Protein backbone atom coordinates (compact mmCIF):
# COMPACT_ATOMS: atom_id res chain seq x y z
CA UNK A 1 0.00 0.00 0.00
CA UNK A 2 1.01 3.56 0.42
CA UNK A 3 4.18 3.40 2.07
CA UNK A 4 5.55 0.57 0.39
CA UNK A 5 7.23 0.20 -3.04
CA UNK A 6 7.73 -3.14 -4.98
CA UNK A 7 11.24 -4.13 -6.12
CA UNK A 8 10.74 -7.32 -7.85
CA UNK A 9 8.67 -10.22 -8.00
CA UNK A 10 10.72 -13.03 -5.67
CA UNK A 11 8.16 -16.32 -5.23
CA UNK A 12 4.80 -17.66 -5.49
CA UNK A 13 3.73 -19.28 -2.63
CA UNK A 14 0.01 -21.06 -1.72
CA UNK A 15 -1.97 -18.17 -3.27
CA UNK A 16 1.01 -16.02 -4.01
CA UNK A 17 3.09 -13.53 -5.57
CA UNK A 18 5.66 -12.78 -3.00
CA UNK A 19 7.18 -9.42 -3.95
CA UNK A 20 10.16 -7.67 -2.45
CA UNK A 21 9.13 -4.44 -1.52
CA UNK A 22 10.61 -1.39 0.38
CA UNK A 23 8.99 0.91 3.42
CA UNK A 24 9.66 4.16 1.93
CA UNK A 25 9.15 6.14 5.28
CA UNK A 26 11.49 3.44 7.37
CA UNK A 27 13.56 2.31 4.59
CA UNK A 28 12.37 -1.69 5.82
CA UNK A 29 13.23 -4.30 3.10
CA UNK A 30 10.20 -6.34 3.68
CA UNK A 31 8.34 -9.55 1.32
CA UNK A 32 5.10 -8.65 0.30
CA UNK A 33 2.53 -11.42 -0.46
CA UNK A 34 -0.47 -10.56 -2.20
CA UNK A 35 -3.27 -12.69 -2.11
CA UNK A 36 -5.98 -11.71 -5.42
CA UNK A 37 -9.58 -11.63 -3.56
CA UNK A 38 -12.04 -12.56 -5.95
CA UNK A 39 -15.14 -11.23 -3.76
CA UNK A 40 -17.42 -13.25 -5.97
CA UNK A 41 -15.69 -16.10 -5.78
CA UNK A 42 -14.68 -17.67 -2.27
CA UNK A 43 -13.81 -14.55 -0.52
CA UNK A 44 -10.77 -15.16 1.56
CA UNK A 45 -8.40 -18.46 0.77
CA UNK A 46 -8.53 -20.63 3.94
CA UNK A 47 -4.20 -20.73 3.08
CA UNK A 48 -4.32 -17.28 4.07
CA UNK A 49 -6.53 -18.20 6.89
CA UNK A 50 -4.43 -20.52 8.56
CA UNK A 51 -1.10 -18.84 8.04
CA UNK A 52 -2.37 -15.26 9.31
CA UNK A 53 -4.07 -16.97 12.26
CA UNK A 54 -1.18 -19.62 13.08
CA UNK A 55 2.06 -17.15 12.59
CA UNK A 56 0.42 -14.14 14.38
CA UNK A 57 1.03 -16.88 17.38
CA UNK A 58 4.26 -17.69 16.70
CA UNK A 59 6.52 -15.44 17.79
CA UNK A 60 10.47 -16.94 17.12
CA UNK A 61 13.67 -16.51 15.83
CA UNK A 62 14.05 -19.42 13.12
CA UNK A 63 9.71 -18.73 12.03
CA UNK A 64 9.44 -16.17 9.51
CA UNK A 65 7.98 -13.10 10.87
CA UNK A 66 4.38 -11.73 9.97
CA UNK A 67 4.69 -7.92 10.22
CA UNK A 68 1.55 -6.49 9.31
CA UNK A 69 -1.38 -7.33 7.63
CA UNK A 70 -2.78 -4.61 5.00
CA UNK A 71 -6.99 -5.84 4.66
CA UNK A 72 -9.41 -3.55 2.51
CA UNK A 73 -11.95 -3.93 0.26
CA UNK A 74 -10.38 -5.96 -3.17
CA UNK A 75 -6.64 -6.88 -1.70
CA UNK A 76 -4.89 -8.84 1.01
CA UNK A 77 -1.12 -8.45 1.34
CA UNK A 78 0.68 -10.27 4.11
CA UNK A 79 4.16 -8.25 5.22
CA UNK A 80 6.90 -10.58 6.25
CA UNK A 81 10.36 -10.27 7.16
CA UNK A 82 12.71 -10.28 3.86
CA UNK A 83 15.22 -13.48 4.01
CA UNK A 84 17.70 -13.94 1.19
CA UNK A 85 16.69 -17.01 -0.28
CA UNK A 86 14.95 -20.84 -0.04
CA UNK A 87 17.21 -23.51 0.54
CA UNK A 88 16.41 -25.13 -2.51
CA UNK A 89 18.17 -22.25 -4.29
CA UNK A 90 20.89 -22.74 -2.06
CA UNK A 91 21.06 -26.42 -2.59
CA UNK A 92 21.37 -26.03 -5.99
CA UNK A 93 24.05 -23.46 -6.11
CA UNK A 94 25.70 -25.73 -3.56
CA UNK A 95 25.80 -28.88 -6.09
CA UNK A 96 28.90 -29.79 -6.79
CA UNK A 97 30.57 -28.53 -3.88
CA UNK A 98 27.83 -29.12 -1.39
CA UNK A 99 26.65 -27.74 1.87
CA UNK A 100 29.48 -27.51 4.11
CA UNK A 101 28.79 -30.02 7.24
CA UNK A 102 28.84 -27.38 9.91
CA UNK A 103 26.43 -25.20 8.19
CA UNK A 104 23.84 -28.45 7.97
CA UNK A 105 24.23 -29.21 11.36
CA UNK A 106 23.31 -25.45 12.57
CA UNK A 107 20.37 -25.51 9.62
CA UNK A 108 19.16 -28.68 11.26
CA UNK A 109 19.53 -27.52 14.88
CA UNK A 110 17.68 -24.34 13.96
CA UNK A 111 14.58 -25.61 12.28
CA UNK A 112 14.63 -28.20 15.14
CA UNK A 113 14.17 -25.06 17.67
CA UNK A 114 11.09 -23.46 15.48
CA UNK A 115 9.35 -26.95 14.98
CA UNK A 116 9.61 -28.08 18.82
CA UNK A 117 8.11 -24.45 18.48
CA UNK A 118 5.29 -25.29 16.57
CA UNK A 119 4.47 -28.18 17.82
CA UNK A 120 4.41 -26.79 21.74
CA UNK A 121 1.78 -24.16 20.69
CA UNK A 122 -0.40 -26.82 18.47
CA UNK A 123 0.65 -26.35 15.19
CA UNK A 124 1.53 -28.50 12.58
CA UNK A 125 3.08 -27.47 9.82
CA UNK A 126 2.95 -30.77 7.43
CA UNK A 127 4.61 -29.14 4.41
CA UNK A 128 8.24 -29.11 5.47
CA UNK A 129 10.40 -29.09 2.35
CA UNK A 130 12.92 -26.93 0.86
CA UNK A 131 11.33 -24.30 -0.73
CA UNK A 132 9.52 -23.48 2.43
CA UNK A 133 12.60 -23.40 4.29
CA UNK A 134 14.17 -19.46 3.61
CA UNK A 135 17.77 -18.17 4.71
CA UNK A 136 19.54 -15.18 5.29
CA UNK A 137 23.22 -14.17 4.60
CA UNK A 138 23.55 -14.17 8.87
CA UNK A 139 22.99 -17.67 8.90
CA UNK A 140 19.56 -17.95 9.98
CA UNK A 141 17.01 -20.02 8.59
CA UNK A 142 13.40 -20.19 9.34
CA UNK A 143 10.08 -21.95 8.85
CA UNK A 144 7.99 -20.59 6.08
CA UNK A 145 4.51 -20.31 4.21
CA UNK A 146 2.28 -21.91 7.10
CA UNK A 147 -0.18 -22.24 3.77
CA UNK A 148 -1.06 -25.65 5.06
CA UNK A 149 -0.58 -25.71 8.67
CA UNK A 150 -2.89 -27.06 11.06
CA UNK A 151 -3.63 -26.40 14.49
CA UNK A 152 -4.35 -29.80 16.66
CA UNK A 153 -5.92 -29.18 19.73
CA UNK A 154 -7.96 -31.72 18.55
CA UNK A 155 -6.43 -34.21 16.44
CA UNK A 156 -5.68 -33.16 12.57
CA UNK A 157 -7.93 -35.63 10.02
CA UNK A 158 -6.20 -36.79 7.14
CA UNK A 159 -6.52 -35.65 3.53
CA UNK A 160 -8.58 -38.52 1.41
CA UNK A 161 -6.40 -36.88 -1.72
CA UNK A 162 -3.56 -34.92 -0.44
CA UNK A 163 -2.65 -32.22 -2.37
CA UNK A 164 0.84 -32.07 0.13
CA UNK A 165 4.09 -32.90 -1.52
CA UNK A 166 5.23 -36.43 -1.85
CA UNK A 167 8.78 -36.14 -1.77
CA UNK A 168 8.53 -35.70 1.76
CA UNK A 169 5.37 -37.48 3.48
CA UNK A 170 5.84 -39.93 6.32
CA UNK A 171 4.70 -43.60 5.92
CA UNK A 172 1.41 -43.32 7.90
CA UNK A 173 -0.12 -41.30 5.61
CA UNK A 174 1.13 -43.35 2.83
CA UNK A 175 0.06 -46.05 4.26
CA UNK A 176 -3.57 -44.44 5.03
CA UNK A 177 -3.85 -43.01 8.32
CA UNK A 178 -6.84 -41.47 9.95
CA UNK A 179 -4.89 -38.52 11.32
CA UNK A 180 -1.47 -36.45 10.95
CA UNK A 181 0.59 -35.86 14.49
CA UNK A 182 3.59 -34.32 14.71
CA UNK A 183 5.69 -37.22 13.78
CA UNK A 184 5.37 -36.16 9.67
CA UNK A 185 7.11 -33.41 10.72
CA UNK A 186 10.01 -35.09 12.07
CA UNK A 187 10.06 -37.55 9.07
CA UNK A 188 10.25 -34.44 6.29
CA UNK A 189 12.99 -32.96 8.39
CA UNK A 190 14.89 -36.07 8.07
CA UNK A 191 14.25 -36.29 4.39
CA UNK A 192 16.08 -32.97 4.15
CA UNK A 193 19.19 -33.64 6.58
CA UNK A 194 19.32 -36.32 4.35
CA UNK A 195 19.31 -34.36 1.14
CA UNK A 196 22.13 -31.61 2.23
CA UNK A 197 24.03 -34.24 3.20
CA UNK A 198 23.65 -36.49 -0.39
CA UNK A 199 22.93 -33.35 -2.46
CA UNK A 200 19.93 -35.17 -3.70
CA UNK A 201 16.45 -35.95 -2.71
CA UNK A 202 16.04 -38.99 -0.41
CA UNK A 203 13.22 -40.29 -1.75
CA UNK A 204 11.83 -38.84 -5.18
CA UNK A 205 8.79 -41.14 -5.59
CA UNK A 206 6.99 -40.50 -8.92
CA UNK A 207 3.17 -41.83 -7.46
CA UNK A 208 2.22 -42.65 -3.44
CA UNK A 209 2.99 -46.13 -4.57
CA UNK A 210 6.22 -45.70 -6.38
CA UNK A 211 7.04 -43.62 -3.36
CA UNK A 212 6.05 -46.12 -0.51
CA UNK A 213 8.45 -48.37 -2.52
CA UNK A 214 11.55 -45.95 -2.01
CA UNK A 215 11.26 -45.92 1.14
CA UNK A 216 10.88 -49.55 1.63
CA UNK A 217 14.25 -50.09 -0.35
CA UNK A 218 15.99 -47.56 2.10
CA UNK A 219 15.23 -49.03 5.48
CA UNK A 220 13.34 -51.89 4.82
CA UNK A 221 9.77 -53.18 3.97
CA UNK A 222 8.24 -52.40 7.49
CA UNK A 223 6.45 -55.33 9.11
CA UNK A 224 5.06 -55.73 13.26
CA UNK A 225 8.04 -56.35 14.97
CA UNK A 226 9.10 -52.76 13.54
CA UNK A 227 5.76 -51.24 13.46
CA UNK A 228 3.15 -52.42 15.59
CA UNK A 229 -0.14 -52.40 13.45
CA UNK A 230 0.99 -51.52 10.06
CA UNK A 231 -0.56 -54.80 8.11
CA UNK A 232 -3.70 -53.77 9.51
CA UNK A 233 -3.51 -50.11 7.96
CA UNK A 234 -5.69 -49.07 5.24
CA UNK A 235 -3.39 -49.19 2.02
CA UNK A 236 -1.03 -52.11 3.36
CA UNK A 237 -0.91 -54.87 1.35
CA UNK A 238 0.56 -58.18 2.20
CA UNK A 239 1.57 -58.65 -1.37
CA UNK A 240 4.23 -55.37 -0.88
CA UNK A 241 7.71 -56.84 -1.37
CA UNK A 242 9.96 -57.61 0.85
CA UNK A 243 13.22 -55.78 0.96
CA UNK A 244 15.96 -55.49 3.84
CA UNK A 245 17.22 -52.42 5.89
CA UNK A 246 20.10 -51.09 4.05
CA UNK A 247 22.64 -49.88 6.27
CA UNK A 248 22.86 -46.05 6.53
CA UNK A 249 26.52 -45.94 5.81
CA UNK A 250 25.37 -46.42 2.37
CA UNK A 251 22.69 -44.08 2.18
CA UNK A 252 24.04 -40.88 4.02
CA UNK A 253 27.71 -41.59 3.53
CA UNK A 254 29.64 -38.10 4.82
CA UNK A 255 27.63 -38.36 8.18
CA UNK A 256 29.41 -39.78 11.49
CA UNK A 257 27.59 -41.85 13.61
CA UNK A 258 26.02 -39.75 15.96
CA UNK A 259 24.71 -38.43 12.27
CA UNK A 260 23.40 -41.72 11.22
CA UNK A 261 21.84 -42.03 14.73
CA UNK A 262 19.65 -39.11 14.74
CA UNK A 263 18.63 -39.93 11.04
CA UNK A 264 17.92 -43.06 12.00
CA UNK A 265 15.56 -41.73 14.81
CA UNK A 266 13.94 -39.27 12.11
CA UNK A 267 13.38 -41.48 9.97
CA UNK A 268 11.64 -44.59 12.60
CA UNK A 269 8.85 -45.92 11.06
CA UNK A 270 6.20 -46.29 14.00
CA UNK A 271 5.53 -42.49 14.25
CA UNK A 272 5.24 -43.33 18.06
CA UNK A 273 8.44 -43.93 18.43
CA UNK A 274 9.95 -41.37 15.70
CA UNK A 275 11.90 -38.68 17.71
CA UNK A 276 10.11 -35.46 18.51
CA UNK A 277 12.03 -32.10 18.28
CA UNK A 278 11.91 -31.22 21.70
CA UNK A 279 14.77 -34.87 22.30
CA UNK A 280 16.51 -34.43 18.82
CA UNK A 281 17.50 -31.36 20.18
CA UNK A 282 19.35 -33.11 23.36
CA UNK A 283 21.16 -35.24 20.87
CA UNK A 284 24.80 -35.47 21.32
CA UNK A 285 25.14 -35.03 17.41
CA UNK A 286 24.54 -31.27 18.54
CA UNK A 287 27.37 -30.91 20.93
CA UNK A 288 29.10 -29.30 18.88
CA UNK A 289 26.93 -27.25 16.59
CA UNK A 290 28.58 -23.35 15.64
CA UNK A 291 27.15 -20.88 13.59
CA UNK A 292 28.68 -20.69 9.94
CA UNK A 293 27.80 -18.11 7.31
CA UNK A 294 26.44 -19.52 3.74
CA UNK A 295 28.92 -18.20 1.16
CA UNK A 296 25.41 -16.86 -1.17
CA UNK B 1 2.07 -39.77 24.37
CA UNK B 2 3.76 -36.05 23.42
CA UNK B 3 6.40 -34.49 25.23
CA UNK B 4 4.40 -31.32 24.40
CA UNK B 5 0.69 -32.33 25.96
CA UNK B 6 1.33 -30.53 29.12
CA UNK B 7 3.02 -27.70 26.81
CA UNK B 8 0.01 -27.28 24.62
CA UNK B 9 -2.21 -27.54 27.51
CA UNK B 10 -0.88 -25.03 29.50
CA UNK B 11 -0.44 -23.21 26.07
CA UNK B 12 -4.67 -23.52 25.59
CA UNK B 13 -5.13 -22.35 29.37
CA UNK B 14 -3.27 -18.81 28.41
CA UNK B 15 -4.86 -18.26 24.68
CA UNK B 16 -8.75 -19.34 26.04
CA UNK B 17 -8.09 -16.65 28.74
CA UNK B 18 -7.32 -13.68 25.67
CA UNK B 19 -10.34 -15.49 23.46
CA UNK B 20 -13.13 -15.38 25.92
CA UNK B 21 -15.71 -13.05 24.36
CA UNK B 22 -17.51 -10.23 27.09
CA UNK B 23 -19.99 -12.30 29.80
CA UNK B 24 -22.43 -9.21 29.64
CA UNK B 25 -22.54 -8.45 25.88
CA UNK B 26 -26.10 -9.70 25.29
CA UNK B 27 -27.36 -6.87 27.41
CA UNK B 28 -25.34 -3.96 25.26
CA UNK B 29 -27.05 -5.31 22.18
CA UNK B 30 -30.23 -3.67 22.03
CA UNK B 31 -31.81 -5.35 19.17
CA UNK B 32 -30.85 -9.23 19.86
CA UNK B 33 -31.69 -11.81 22.88
CA UNK B 34 -30.01 -14.77 24.42
CA UNK B 35 -33.25 -16.28 23.19
CA UNK B 36 -32.58 -15.65 19.58
CA UNK B 37 -28.78 -16.03 19.72
CA UNK B 38 -30.07 -19.93 21.11
CA UNK B 39 -31.92 -20.15 17.85
CA UNK B 40 -29.04 -19.08 15.72
CA UNK B 41 -26.29 -21.82 18.03
CA UNK B 42 -29.31 -24.43 17.23
CA UNK B 43 -29.64 -23.70 13.57
CA UNK B 44 -26.17 -23.85 13.27
CA UNK B 45 -25.65 -27.59 14.60
CA UNK B 46 -28.20 -28.40 11.99
CA UNK B 47 -26.28 -27.05 9.26
CA UNK B 48 -23.34 -29.31 11.11
CA UNK B 49 -25.54 -32.20 10.66
CA UNK B 50 -26.89 -31.56 6.84
CA UNK B 51 -22.99 -30.57 5.73
CA UNK B 52 -21.25 -33.43 7.59
CA UNK B 53 -18.88 -30.57 9.41
CA UNK B 54 -16.85 -31.84 12.44
CA UNK B 55 -18.00 -30.76 15.65
CA UNK B 56 -14.61 -28.79 16.11
CA UNK B 57 -16.28 -26.03 13.56
CA UNK B 58 -19.53 -25.50 15.23
CA UNK B 59 -17.48 -24.59 18.50
CA UNK B 60 -15.12 -22.07 16.69
CA UNK B 61 -18.40 -20.44 15.05
CA UNK B 62 -19.82 -19.83 18.02
CA UNK B 63 -16.85 -18.34 19.68
CA UNK B 64 -16.62 -16.43 16.48
CA UNK B 65 -19.76 -15.25 16.44
CA UNK B 66 -19.42 -14.22 20.57
CA UNK B 67 -16.68 -12.18 20.22
CA UNK B 68 -17.87 -11.05 17.17
CA UNK B 69 -20.87 -9.26 19.20
CA UNK B 70 -18.99 -8.41 22.07
CA UNK B 71 -18.08 -5.47 19.67
CA UNK B 72 -20.66 -4.93 17.07
CA UNK B 73 -24.16 -4.24 17.87
CA UNK B 74 -25.92 -5.85 15.51
CA UNK B 75 -29.84 -5.98 14.26
CA UNK B 76 -32.23 -9.10 14.35
CA UNK B 77 -32.60 -9.23 10.91
CA UNK B 78 -28.80 -9.70 10.30
CA UNK B 79 -28.01 -11.89 12.86
CA UNK B 80 -28.07 -14.50 10.74
CA UNK B 81 -25.76 -13.36 8.39
CA UNK B 82 -23.11 -13.09 11.36
CA UNK B 83 -23.69 -16.33 12.07
CA UNK B 84 -23.34 -17.67 8.80
CA UNK B 85 -19.95 -15.31 7.93
CA UNK B 86 -19.00 -17.43 11.05
CA UNK B 87 -19.35 -20.49 10.03
CA UNK B 88 -17.73 -20.55 7.01
CA UNK B 89 -14.91 -19.03 8.56
CA UNK B 90 -14.64 -21.97 11.09
CA UNK B 91 -15.43 -23.73 8.19
CA UNK B 92 -12.15 -22.80 5.70
CA UNK B 93 -9.93 -22.82 9.38
CA UNK B 94 -10.93 -26.09 10.52
CA UNK B 95 -12.04 -28.35 7.94
CA UNK B 96 -10.37 -30.19 4.66
CA UNK B 97 -12.82 -29.05 2.58
CA UNK B 98 -15.26 -26.47 3.41
CA UNK B 99 -18.56 -26.45 1.49
CA UNK B 100 -18.61 -23.74 -1.28
CA UNK B 101 -20.03 -20.13 -0.37
CA UNK B 102 -23.09 -20.56 -2.21
CA UNK B 103 -24.04 -23.40 0.02
CA UNK B 104 -23.64 -21.12 2.43
CA UNK B 105 -26.04 -18.86 0.79
CA UNK B 106 -28.56 -21.52 -0.02
CA UNK B 107 -28.80 -22.36 3.84
CA UNK B 108 -29.80 -18.91 4.88
CA UNK B 109 -32.82 -19.47 2.04
CA UNK B 110 -31.53 -17.03 -0.13
CA UNK B 111 -32.14 -14.39 2.64
CA UNK B 112 -28.94 -12.52 1.69
CA UNK B 113 -26.73 -13.10 -1.57
CA UNK B 114 -22.76 -14.43 -1.84
CA UNK B 115 -21.27 -10.96 -1.55
CA UNK B 116 -23.32 -10.01 1.50
CA UNK B 117 -21.86 -13.14 2.91
CA UNK B 118 -18.26 -12.49 1.48
CA UNK B 119 -18.56 -9.09 2.84
CA UNK B 120 -19.31 -10.09 6.21
CA UNK B 121 -16.31 -13.07 6.26
CA UNK B 122 -13.85 -9.83 5.62
CA UNK B 123 -15.65 -7.96 8.04
CA UNK B 124 -15.70 -10.70 10.86
CA UNK B 125 -11.95 -11.13 10.32
CA UNK B 126 -10.88 -7.85 10.98
CA UNK B 127 -13.05 -7.62 13.81
CA UNK B 128 -11.60 -10.54 15.43
CA UNK B 129 -8.09 -9.41 13.91
CA UNK B 130 -7.51 -12.53 12.60
CA UNK B 131 -7.39 -14.50 15.70
CA UNK B 132 -9.03 -17.60 14.66
CA UNK B 133 -7.64 -20.40 16.76
CA UNK B 134 -9.40 -20.10 19.61
CA UNK B 135 -9.63 -23.10 22.29
CA UNK B 136 -12.73 -24.98 22.48
CA UNK B 137 -14.91 -27.16 25.27
CA UNK B 138 -14.16 -29.52 22.50
CA UNK B 139 -10.40 -29.28 22.66
CA UNK B 140 -10.09 -29.43 25.91
CA UNK B 141 -12.25 -32.75 26.29
CA UNK B 142 -10.03 -34.31 24.04
CA UNK B 143 -7.07 -33.42 26.16
CA UNK B 144 -9.21 -34.84 29.30
CA UNK B 145 -10.37 -37.74 27.71
CA UNK B 146 -6.84 -39.40 27.90
CA UNK B 147 -6.77 -39.59 31.85
CA UNK B 148 -9.37 -42.16 31.51
CA UNK B 149 -9.15 -45.44 33.08
CA UNK B 150 -9.84 -47.06 30.94
CA UNK B 151 -11.66 -45.55 28.08
CA UNK B 152 -15.15 -45.14 27.66
CA UNK B 153 -17.24 -44.69 24.18
CA UNK B 154 -20.22 -43.59 25.78
CA UNK B 155 -18.53 -41.37 28.72
CA UNK B 156 -16.87 -39.65 25.66
CA UNK B 157 -19.79 -39.12 23.57
CA UNK B 158 -21.96 -37.66 26.62
CA UNK B 159 -19.39 -35.68 27.55
CA UNK B 160 -19.46 -34.01 23.74
CA UNK B 161 -23.68 -33.89 24.31
CA UNK B 162 -22.93 -31.92 27.07
CA UNK B 163 -20.14 -29.18 25.75
CA UNK B 164 -22.85 -28.81 22.62
CA UNK B 165 -25.76 -28.34 25.09
CA UNK B 166 -23.78 -25.25 26.36
CA UNK B 167 -23.23 -23.57 22.91
CA UNK B 168 -26.64 -22.91 23.38
CA UNK B 169 -27.50 -20.99 26.65
CA UNK B 170 -25.51 -17.77 26.68
CA UNK B 171 -27.66 -17.51 29.74
CA UNK B 172 -25.27 -19.07 32.04
CA UNK B 173 -22.49 -20.34 30.20
CA UNK B 174 -20.70 -17.00 29.26
CA UNK B 175 -19.35 -17.15 32.60
CA UNK B 176 -16.97 -20.17 32.44
CA UNK B 177 -14.15 -21.09 30.57
CA UNK B 178 -13.71 -23.33 28.18
CA UNK B 179 -11.47 -26.16 30.49
CA UNK B 180 -13.68 -25.25 33.10
CA UNK B 181 -17.17 -26.81 31.50
CA UNK B 182 -15.46 -29.07 29.59
CA UNK B 183 -14.11 -30.43 33.48
CA UNK B 184 -18.07 -30.27 34.41
CA UNK B 185 -19.00 -32.16 31.23
CA UNK B 186 -16.48 -34.83 31.70
CA UNK B 187 -16.94 -35.42 35.26
CA UNK B 188 -20.89 -35.16 34.68
CA UNK B 189 -20.81 -37.57 31.54
CA UNK B 190 -18.60 -39.99 34.11
CA UNK B 191 -20.63 -39.74 37.12
CA UNK B 192 -23.64 -40.43 35.30
CA UNK B 193 -22.13 -43.60 33.24
CA UNK B 194 -20.20 -45.05 35.78
CA UNK B 195 -20.89 -42.95 38.60
CA UNK B 196 -17.32 -42.26 38.71
CA UNK B 197 -15.67 -38.96 39.74
CA UNK B 198 -12.93 -36.41 38.01
CA UNK B 199 -10.18 -38.25 38.10
CA UNK B 200 -6.99 -37.45 40.32
CA UNK B 201 -4.55 -37.01 37.24
CA UNK B 202 -6.69 -34.26 36.20
CA UNK B 203 -7.12 -32.36 39.68
CA UNK B 204 -3.19 -32.35 39.09
CA UNK B 205 -3.01 -31.11 35.61
CA UNK B 206 -5.97 -28.56 35.73
CA UNK B 207 -5.06 -27.40 39.27
CA UNK B 208 -9.10 -28.09 39.42
CA UNK B 209 -10.64 -29.58 42.53
CA UNK B 210 -14.18 -31.15 42.03
CA UNK B 211 -15.35 -28.24 44.19
CA UNK B 212 -14.03 -25.41 41.92
CA UNK B 213 -15.83 -27.18 39.41
CA UNK B 214 -19.14 -26.79 41.75
CA UNK B 215 -20.66 -24.14 40.32
CA UNK B 216 -20.65 -24.94 36.57
CA UNK B 217 -21.16 -28.47 37.49
CA UNK B 218 -24.54 -26.92 38.84
CA UNK B 219 -25.39 -25.23 35.95
CA UNK B 220 -24.46 -28.13 33.85
CA UNK B 221 -26.81 -30.69 35.27
CA UNK B 222 -29.96 -28.64 35.91
CA UNK B 223 -29.19 -28.18 31.92
CA UNK B 224 -29.00 -32.05 31.49
CA UNK B 225 -32.31 -32.38 33.41
CA UNK B 226 -33.73 -29.78 31.19
CA UNK B 227 -32.69 -30.69 28.31
CA UNK B 228 -35.74 -32.90 26.55
CA UNK B 229 -37.92 -29.83 27.53
CA UNK B 230 -35.61 -26.76 25.96
CA UNK B 231 -37.06 -24.79 23.17
CA UNK B 232 -33.94 -26.32 21.04
CA UNK B 233 -33.91 -29.75 20.17
CA UNK B 234 -30.97 -30.05 17.62
CA UNK B 235 -28.07 -31.45 19.77
CA UNK B 236 -30.70 -33.91 21.09
CA UNK B 237 -31.66 -35.08 17.64
CA UNK B 238 -28.00 -35.57 16.79
CA UNK B 239 -26.94 -37.67 19.56
CA UNK B 240 -29.87 -39.76 19.28
CA UNK B 241 -27.68 -40.83 16.72
CA UNK B 242 -25.44 -44.66 17.06
CA UNK B 243 -22.72 -43.26 16.11
CA UNK B 244 -22.96 -41.07 19.00
CA UNK B 245 -23.93 -44.43 21.11
CA UNK B 246 -27.68 -43.00 21.57
CA UNK B 247 -26.51 -41.19 24.76
CA UNK B 248 -28.77 -38.82 25.04
CA UNK B 249 -31.37 -41.02 25.51
CA UNK B 250 -29.23 -42.21 28.61
CA UNK B 251 -31.58 -40.92 31.76
CA UNK B 252 -29.50 -38.09 33.95
CA UNK B 253 -28.98 -38.29 37.33
CA UNK B 254 -31.64 -36.84 39.36
CA UNK B 255 -28.47 -35.70 41.91
CA UNK B 256 -24.66 -35.05 41.96
CA UNK B 257 -23.62 -35.96 45.43
CA UNK B 258 -21.91 -32.57 45.96
C1 LIG C 1 4.99 -17.83 1.64
C2 LIG C 1 6.29 -17.11 1.46
N1 LIG C 1 6.99 -17.26 0.32
C3 LIG C 1 8.12 -16.53 0.35
C4 LIG C 1 8.98 -16.61 -0.88
C5 LIG C 1 8.24 -15.78 1.63
C6 LIG C 1 9.31 -14.95 1.94
C7 LIG C 1 9.36 -14.29 3.16
C8 LIG C 1 10.45 -13.47 3.43
N2 LIG C 1 11.41 -13.34 2.50
C9 LIG C 1 11.33 -13.98 1.33
N3 LIG C 1 12.36 -13.84 0.39
N4 LIG C 1 10.29 -14.78 1.05
S1 LIG C 1 6.89 -16.08 2.68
Amino acid sequence: MENFQKVEKIGEGTYGVVYKARNKLTGEVVALKKIRLDTETEGVPSTAIREISLLKELNHPNIVKLLDVIHTENKLYLVFEFLHQDLKKFMDASALTGIPLPLIKSYLFQLLQGLAFCHSHRVLHRDLKPQNLLINTEGAIKLADFGLARAFGVPVRTYTHEVVTLWYRAPEILLGCKYYSTAVDIWSLGCIFAEMVTRRALFPGDSEIDQLFRIFRTLGTPDEVVWPGVTSMPDYKPSFPKWARQDFSKVVPPLDEDGRSLLSQMLHYDPNKRISAKAALAHPFFQDVTKPVPHL
Amino acid sequence: VPDYHEDIHTYLREMEVKCKPKVGYMKKQPDITNSMRAILVDWLVEVGEEYKLQNETLHLAVNYIDRFLSSMSVLRGKLQLVGTAAMLLASKFEEIYPPEVAEFVYITDDTYTKKQVLRMEHLVLKVLTFDLAAPTVNQFLTQYFLHQQPANCKVESLAMFLGELSLIDADPYLKYLPSVIAGAAFHLALYTVTGQSWPESLIRKTGYTLESLKPCLMDLHQTYLKAPQHAQQSIREKYKNSKYHGVSLLNPPETLNL
